[PDB]
């Protein structure tokens, strides 16, 4: 794969927490690595892309996504990996390919919400993946037409859209056209 | 074999989660990411190729009928016949049928071009007539074998109650009399007697009928093949009950009216030693709407005689054939889902049928599922179980 | 018909009955008859195939079966009576006539076996049309009313398509009008 100590803490966490990671990142620094250390393409043919921070947030895990991004590790790696593709395509799991698309694609608001209005760096919510996608785009991708699905889905779509107004009060993010021209709305058409 | 599922199904995903008592467990968590969760079914007794019975062959062959659908409609069954169905099963079956309806190709051209002429017609010297013994050979080939293969059965899985069953068991029979037909004609096309053509016709239009076994492989005829034979149960003897009770009944009535040649030949005025017969052609003919009435007239009484047949379509075409149609209508909206589940098990029992058929190492060729260290058991020793993998999604339990 | 070949006349006669038969194509501006053009459709596709496979099959069986009880004309030329090169063919349609309730049974009776032959043509009227054509009428209510809301959903797509098709039609001047 190409795996690295922080990713195999992250997999194998327990409980919620696991105090080997601030250890391991204390001796980051020290190497001298922490750039390059919260940063890696595991280059697996079925991962990629993945990096500790896509690792952090689909484990539902809080406060070791507030860490990694804290250290300046990256809010935009493609997670591009065959796994990391529509299902068309021989995969399982398509969130769009970014951290922020996933914490969407993932239900998971509170991550969505810190990785915006996080002090270090942030993700802006224009950014596209290798498709053009959005995170808007892609929440279109992850939607079932199931009761629990389009909930949450409707929910996080409007919360980013509202908030994206906000910021760069400018171009509507769902006009954001991907490469192949269709909208959110023409994508889910 | 009894037909429990609530047992059936706990036992199947029964997930234990406890280090000590994970041995126990048939439905593993191999991996998840996110709203998709792989799962790991235990194959161990399920499918087991040859060496071991298989609970698998237990459902499909000697089960409860009455609940034996919801039994290979859980968590592998499906999916672990459907699996074999594209390796082997689908494959061999329409090798099956193609190799049939050839056999049945050339027990008709034998048919259509068996001389008509002289007691056994042998006289072959040609090559035509060396090219039907190609033909005639061919089909006793199959007569013995379907005889042998369903005596194979009887001390091997025949003795259900076999007769009636939508499930082969209507076919077992009639594979026989084909082969008991075909048998008897090939004596006494051999012990000179002429009647080996007369034999033969039945076999062949019984044989093409067989045909219909093999729309099996198929939803979409064999859903339809299950409804042909209800309906010839449940719609059409309650039918001929009824519709001979009355052709008898006005039959005898009509001929009792007409004047015998003890009178001046003639049937058409007349009456002698096979009116009866014809009657019953014409009356049957009459009620299928392909026959006219043509009033004889020729009776002592001929009044009389035109009101009862009037009386005789009204009741069996008007009435009874009509009724007919509407009973097969409720017929088939009664028995559409029952003829899919049926269906179910005819096609598992097509699929084993191809598989026991086969030699032990090519079924552990392919045999179904992935091996997996489950976890670690007996002195360290790993768990080493066939297993079936079976994505799954749920953007609910987080 | 410019190559000289007279059957421009064979290829045009199909070209005709196909071409009335596509004026079906213009019942989707009503849900009247665009429905009715569906359930043709399915029908023919999920109820009267199934029916001429079977159908086809039981008529070689016993077709096959009832020129195998006929006499050669190489005996007394005749058809009624005889069976040279084109007695397979004739019954296929005499045996359609006879199931579609058409044809009149009308024994042939020159046959080595007479008996056993009119046996089989009645167990083919009872099984080709007593119960397999009305069989097909039930069939067809259970399609009709499985269907039916189905193909006015259909319908809408139909109708929506022609709407589009035509809108496509236009100069960009004339949409914007
Ligand atoms: C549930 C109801 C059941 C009804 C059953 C049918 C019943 C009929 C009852 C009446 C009996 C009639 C007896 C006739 C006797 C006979 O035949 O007499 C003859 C000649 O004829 C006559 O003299 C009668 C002339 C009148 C004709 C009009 C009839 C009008 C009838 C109207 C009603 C029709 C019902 C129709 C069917 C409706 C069914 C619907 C439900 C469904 C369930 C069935 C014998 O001639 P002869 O001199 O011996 O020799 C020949 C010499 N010659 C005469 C030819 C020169
Ligand atoms: C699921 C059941 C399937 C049943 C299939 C039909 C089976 C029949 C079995 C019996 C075979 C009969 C063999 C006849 C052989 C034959 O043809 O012999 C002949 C002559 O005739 C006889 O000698 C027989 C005389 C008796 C007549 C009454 C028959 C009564 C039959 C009653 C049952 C009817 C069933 C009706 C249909 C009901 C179907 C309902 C379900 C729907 C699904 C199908 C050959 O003459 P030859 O001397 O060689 O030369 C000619 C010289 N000459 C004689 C004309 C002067
Ligand atoms: C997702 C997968 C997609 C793949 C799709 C394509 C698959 C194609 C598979 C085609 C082969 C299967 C069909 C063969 C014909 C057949 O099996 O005909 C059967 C019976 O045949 C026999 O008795 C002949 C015995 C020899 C057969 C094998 C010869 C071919 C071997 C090659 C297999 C290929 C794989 C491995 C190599 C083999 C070497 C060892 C492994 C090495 C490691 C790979 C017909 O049924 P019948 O008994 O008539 O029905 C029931 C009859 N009754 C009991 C009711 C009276
Ligand atoms: C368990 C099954 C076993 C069957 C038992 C029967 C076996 C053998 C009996 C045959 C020998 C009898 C005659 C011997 C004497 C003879 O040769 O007599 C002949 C005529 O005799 C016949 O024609 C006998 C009728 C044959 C058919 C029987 C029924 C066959 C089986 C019926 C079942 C199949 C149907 C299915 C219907 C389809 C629909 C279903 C849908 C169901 C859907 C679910 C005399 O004439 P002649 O010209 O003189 O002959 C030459 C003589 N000479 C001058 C050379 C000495
Ligand atoms: C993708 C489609 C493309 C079609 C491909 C066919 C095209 C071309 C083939 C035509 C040429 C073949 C004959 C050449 C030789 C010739 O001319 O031969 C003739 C006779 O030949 C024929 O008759 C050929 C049969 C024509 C029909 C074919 C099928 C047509 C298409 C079938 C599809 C349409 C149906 C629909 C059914 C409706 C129901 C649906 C409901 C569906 C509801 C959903 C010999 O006689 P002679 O008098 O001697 O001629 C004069 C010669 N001389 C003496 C002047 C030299
Ligand atoms: C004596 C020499 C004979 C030489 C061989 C001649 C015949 C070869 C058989 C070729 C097909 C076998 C391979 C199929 C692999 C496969 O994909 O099988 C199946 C799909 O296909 C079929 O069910 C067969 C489709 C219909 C066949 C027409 C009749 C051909 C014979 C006349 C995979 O399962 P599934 O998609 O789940 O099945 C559901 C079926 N549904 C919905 C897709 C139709
Ligand atoms: C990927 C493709 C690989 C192809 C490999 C080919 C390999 C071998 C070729 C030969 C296969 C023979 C297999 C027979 C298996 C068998 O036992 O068959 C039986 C069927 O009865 C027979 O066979 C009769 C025996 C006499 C031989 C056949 C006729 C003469 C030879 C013909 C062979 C050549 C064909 C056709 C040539 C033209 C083909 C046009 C393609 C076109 C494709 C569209 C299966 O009935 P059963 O299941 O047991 O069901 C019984 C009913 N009950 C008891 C279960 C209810
Ligand atoms: C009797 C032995 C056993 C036979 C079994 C196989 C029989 C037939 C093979 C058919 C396979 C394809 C059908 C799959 C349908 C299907 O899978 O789904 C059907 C959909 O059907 C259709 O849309 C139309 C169907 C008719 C198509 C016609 C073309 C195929 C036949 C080939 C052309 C024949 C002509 C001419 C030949 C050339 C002559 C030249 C020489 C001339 C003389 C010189 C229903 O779907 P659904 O409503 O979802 O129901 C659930 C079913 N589901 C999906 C789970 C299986
Ligand atoms: C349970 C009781 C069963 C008892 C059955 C008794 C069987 C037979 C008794 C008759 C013996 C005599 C027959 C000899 C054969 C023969 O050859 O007779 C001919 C006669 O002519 C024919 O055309 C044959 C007509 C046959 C009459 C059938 C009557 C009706 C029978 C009804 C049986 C069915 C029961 C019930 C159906 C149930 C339906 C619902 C389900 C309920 C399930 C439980 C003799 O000619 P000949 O005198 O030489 O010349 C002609 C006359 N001429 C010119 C001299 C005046
Ligand atoms: C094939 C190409 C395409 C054709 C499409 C157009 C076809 C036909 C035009 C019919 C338009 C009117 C029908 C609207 C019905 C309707 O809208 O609703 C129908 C109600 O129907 C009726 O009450 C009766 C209908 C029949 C009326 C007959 C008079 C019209 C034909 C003209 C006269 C023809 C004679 C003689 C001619 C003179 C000859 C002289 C030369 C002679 C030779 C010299 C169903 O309503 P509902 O149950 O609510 O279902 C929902 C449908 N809904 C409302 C949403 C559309
Ligand atoms: C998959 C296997 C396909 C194999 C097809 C093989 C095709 C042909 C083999 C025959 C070759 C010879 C024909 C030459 C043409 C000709 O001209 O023949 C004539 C014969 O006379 C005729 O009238 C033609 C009769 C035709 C017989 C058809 C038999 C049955 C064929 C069945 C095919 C359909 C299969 C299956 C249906 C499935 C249904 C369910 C869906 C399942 C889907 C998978 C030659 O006359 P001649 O000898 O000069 O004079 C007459 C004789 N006389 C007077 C000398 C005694
Ligand atoms: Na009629
Ligand atoms: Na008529
Ligand atoms: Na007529």
């Amino acid at each position: 794969t190409g795996k690295t100590c922080l990713p195999k803490a992250l997999l194998n966490l327990s409980n919620g927490r696991n105090d080997t990671i601030p250890v391991l990142l204390d001796i980051a620094e020290r190497t001298g690595n922490m750039r390059e250390f919260i940063n890696s393409p595991f280059r697996d043919i079925y991962y990629r892309g993945q990096t500790a921070l896509h690792i952090a947030i689909e484990r539902r895990c809080k406060h070791y996504v507030e860490l990694l991004v804290a250290q300046g590790a990256d809010v935009h790696a493609q997670a591009r990996g065959r796994f990391f593709q529509p299902k068309d395509e021989g995969g399982y799991f398509y969130f769009g390919e970014l951290p922020l698309s996933l914490a969407a694609c993932t239900n998971q608001p509170h991550i969505v919400n810190y990785l915006t209005e996080n002090p270090h760096k942030k993700a802006d919510m224009r950014r596209q993946d290798s498709r053009g996608n959005t995170v808007l785009h892609a929440l279109v991708a992850i939607a079932d037409n199931t009761r629990e699905n389009t909930k949450f889905v409707t929910k996080m779509y409007d919360l980013l859209l509202l908030k994206c107004a906000r910021l760069f009060p400018d171009s509507n993010l769902e006009a954001v056209l991907n490469n192949d021209g269709l909208s959110p709305l023409m994508m889910a058409a | 074999k009894t037909g429990k599922i609530g047992i059936f199904q706990h036992i199947i995903r029964r997930e234990v989660t406890d280090e000590d008592t994970r041995h126990l467990s048939r439905k593993f968590k191999d991996w998840a990411y996110g709203p998709v969760y792989s799962s790991l079914y235990d194959l161990s007794s399920l499918d087991t190729c040859g060496e071991e019975a298989s609970v698998l062959e237990i459902l499909v062959y000697n089960s409860k009928i009455e609940n034996r659908h919801e039994m290979l409609a859980v968590e592998p069954i499906n999916e672990l016949l459907r699996d074999k169905w594209r390796k082997f099963g689908a494959v061999s079956f329409y090798i099956n049928v193609v190799s049939y309806l050839c056999a049945m190709v050339i027990f008709t051209l034998t048919a259509y071009y068996q001389p008509l002429e002289g007691t056994p017609p042998y006289p072959y010297r040609t090559t035509v007539d060396y090219l039907r013994l190609a033909g005639e050979v061919i089909t006793l080939f199959t007569g013995v074998l379907f005889f042998f293969t369903n005596i194979k059965d009887l001390f091997m899985k025949k003795c259900p109650g076999v007769n009636s069953l939508f499930i082969d068991g209507s076919f077992q029979l009639l594979y026989f009399i084909y082969s008991v037909l075909v048998i008897v004609s090939a004596a006494l096309y051999l012990a000179g007697i002429e009647a080996y053509l007369a034999v033969m016709v039945f076999a062949l239009v019984l044989g093409w009928m067989n045909a219909l076994y093999f729309t099996r492989g198929l939803k979409l005829t064999g859903t339809y093949s299950i409804m042909i034979q209800k309906i010839l149960f449940k719609d059409l003897f309650r039918f001929l009950l009824v519709y001979l009770l009355f052709m008898i009944g006005y039959a005898s009535a009509l001929v009792s009216l007409l004047n015998p040649c003890a009178n001046v030949p003639t049937y058409p005025s007349c009456r002698d030693s096979e009116t009866f017969s014809t009657f019953l052609l014409d009356l049957f003919k009459l009620t299928i709407g392909m026959g006219d009435l043509e009033m004889l007239s020729s009776t002592k009484y001929p009044v009389v005689f035109i009101i009862l047949l009037v009386t005789y379509i009204i009741l069996t075409f008007v009435l009874l054939l009509n009724m007919l149609i509407a009973l097969m209508g409720e017929t088939v909206g009664q028995v559409s889902k029952e003829s899919k589940h049926i269906w179910k098990l005819q096609w598992a029992t097509t699929i084993l049928d191809i598989e026991r058929s086969f030699p032990v190492f090519l079924r552990k060729a392919f045999r179904s599922g992935e091996m997996v260290t489950v976890g670690k058991s007996s002195d360290g020793t790993p768990d080493r179980r066939w297993c079936f993998r079976v994505d799954e999604v749920n953007w609910s339990h987080w």
